[PDB]
DNA sequence: CCAGGGCTGATCGTGCAAAAGTCGTGCCAGCCGTCT
């Protein structure tokens, strides 16, 4: 109800690279307030390799000045970004046509990832087929399923597109192969990651099936009042010394101590929340109870607000994972078994149960429904069909292809 | 190491300095073959995402 | 000189109701496999 504590009890909802970014940002402010190897290897990956390629070739100042341009505007991850037109444009020039860049963007499609820099699909894959040795069986029916009729085949149906198209289910199927061992997206071949993306906060103590309130690592901000500084307090010359240097020192103090208050709170805040969620964990992903920020705020000696603050941006991590606090939040979901479910559950059993299938016969709602209520978790068929369209799932009905 | 038949006399040059002439019949008899069990390991850097 | 009253700096409390997000769950529309 303060303002002076107000937001001294706000500071710590946030993560602890923020907090340590205002810490600093008000560790300026108080003068009493205080806390080789230069070989970096360099590499290549398609944009200096494709790069490398074009000076080896025969290319005149015009075509070479061209080629960087395509060669530099092939997205990393497959094929160019922008159209072919838009290059004529970049080139500054009225007398150069299509043509021209047409031969200079046709001969990269030749270098060291056949199919690099081809631009709407079809052209990459057929292009891949035209290196191919002309004495193969599949040569004349792939090539002609991918000048036209490609939106059928990528359909689930294929009786429809060989009835039309003049094909067999024998000769044309095979010819499919060829088609599906052929990679598109040829552009990612010389492409390759190293990245991290780690965050630790409240660790795990593993004693005797338990991890609790453990320890805090490195996450309090040294905050000790200078002594240095503080001799000179009593002391003072003027008036204006004097009042400057208590009311620093009396905002140190207060900001020690909201700190320090800080830290305690999440410190053994972290042992209630994840216990009152003991399934989740020991036995797995599935078995998971609904939780509420008011049911935990009553099962802990303290406030809803108060544990809704310390909970959020807090990364946990326990042997078995590592988990953000707010993310544990979940709904409800009837059951009459002993205890409610959530909806997180619903989605990774639909998971779970769709990768053990018929892959020929896909499983359904009504039927994934009837499984539910046979392990005895009665819910709708409507929450099964929102976690299944929420997660990216295909319909399954249009997954089914050829065994 | 192992016993080997030795004769100190110069061959064609071969034993000019220090360089030490070796049969055929020592590699053919499997002599001073040693085997080197070298192991690298890839972890598995879980990320985030 | 000591205890009673007034002034003032220190020190607290880390709370509480209000507006929005979330899924149980029902309704409703479009689409395809099959027998007529």
């Amino acid at each position: 109800m303060t303002p002076q504590l107000q937001q001294a009890i706000r500071l710590l909802q946030l993560s602890t690279l923020e907090l340590q970014q205002e810490l600093q940002q008000a560790l300026e402010s108080n003068p009493l307030l205080e806390e080789p190897v230069y070989q970096g290897e360099t590499t290549q990956t398609l944009q200096d390799y494709l790069m490398w390629q074009v000076e080896l070739t025969p290319f005149t100042d015009t075509d070479r000045a061209i080629a960087t341009s395509i060669v530099d505007a092939v997205d990393d991850t497959g094929y160019l970004t922008i159209q072919i037109e838009d290059i004529v444009d970049s080139i500054g020039d009225d007398e150069i046509g299509l043509e021209e860049v047409e031969a200079v963007l046709k001969r990269i499609q030749r270098f060291d990832p056949v199919g690099v820099a081809a631009k709407d699909l079809r052209d990459c894959l057929l292009i891949q087929l035209s290196q191919f040795a002309k004495e193969t069986p599949w040569l004349e029916e792939a090539r002609l399923i991918i000048s036209d009729h490609l939106d059928l085949l990528a359909n689930h149906d294929f009786r429809t597109l060989m009835r039309v198209t003049r094909l067999k289910e024998e000769v044309l199927k095979e010819a499919v192969n060829l088609i599906q061992s052929l990679d598109p997206r040829p552009g990612q071949s010389i492409q390759t990651s190293e990245p991290e993306y780690v965050i630790p906060d409240v660790l795990v103590r593993k004693v005797s099936g338990r991890w609790t309130v453990e320890l805090n690592a490195d996450s309090i901000p040294r905050l000790k009042i200078n002594q240095q500084y503080a001799a000179m307090g009593n002391s003072a010359r003027n008036d204006a010394d004097g009042q400057f240097i208590r009311s620093n020192l009396q905002e140190a103090r207060w900001l020690i101590k909201s700190l320090e208050s800080r830290n305690d709170t999440l410190l053994r805040v972290s042992r209630c929340i994840v216990e009152q969620q003991q399934a989740f964990f020991e036995q797995g992903e599935e078995y998971m109870k609904p939780m509420v920020l008011a049911d935990i705020a009553q099962a802990v000696e303290m406030h809803e607000s108060t544990i809704s603050r310390v909970t959020t941006q807090k990364y946990l991590h326990s042997p078995r994972g590592i988990f953000e606090l707010k993310y544990f939040f979940s709904s409800h979901v009837n059951t009459e078994g002993g205890g409610e479910a959530s909806s997180t559950a619903i989605r990774a059993l639909v998971k779970k149960l769709i990768a053990a299938e018929n892959p020929a016969k896909p499983l359904s709602d009504s039927k994934l429904t009837s499984m539910l209520s046979e392990q005895g978790i009665m819910v709708a068929r409507r929450t099964v069909a929102k976690y299944r369209e929420s997660l990216s799932i295909p319909p399954s009905n249009q997954r089914k292809q050829l065994v | 190491g192992q016993n080997m038949r030795v004769a100190f006399m110069p061959w064609n040059g071969y034993n000019f300095e220090d360089s030490i002439l070796v049969s055929e019949r020592v590699v053919q008899e499997d002599r001073f073959t040693t085997i080197h069990i070298q192991e690298l390991a890839c972890v598995s850097r879980d990320t985030k995402l």
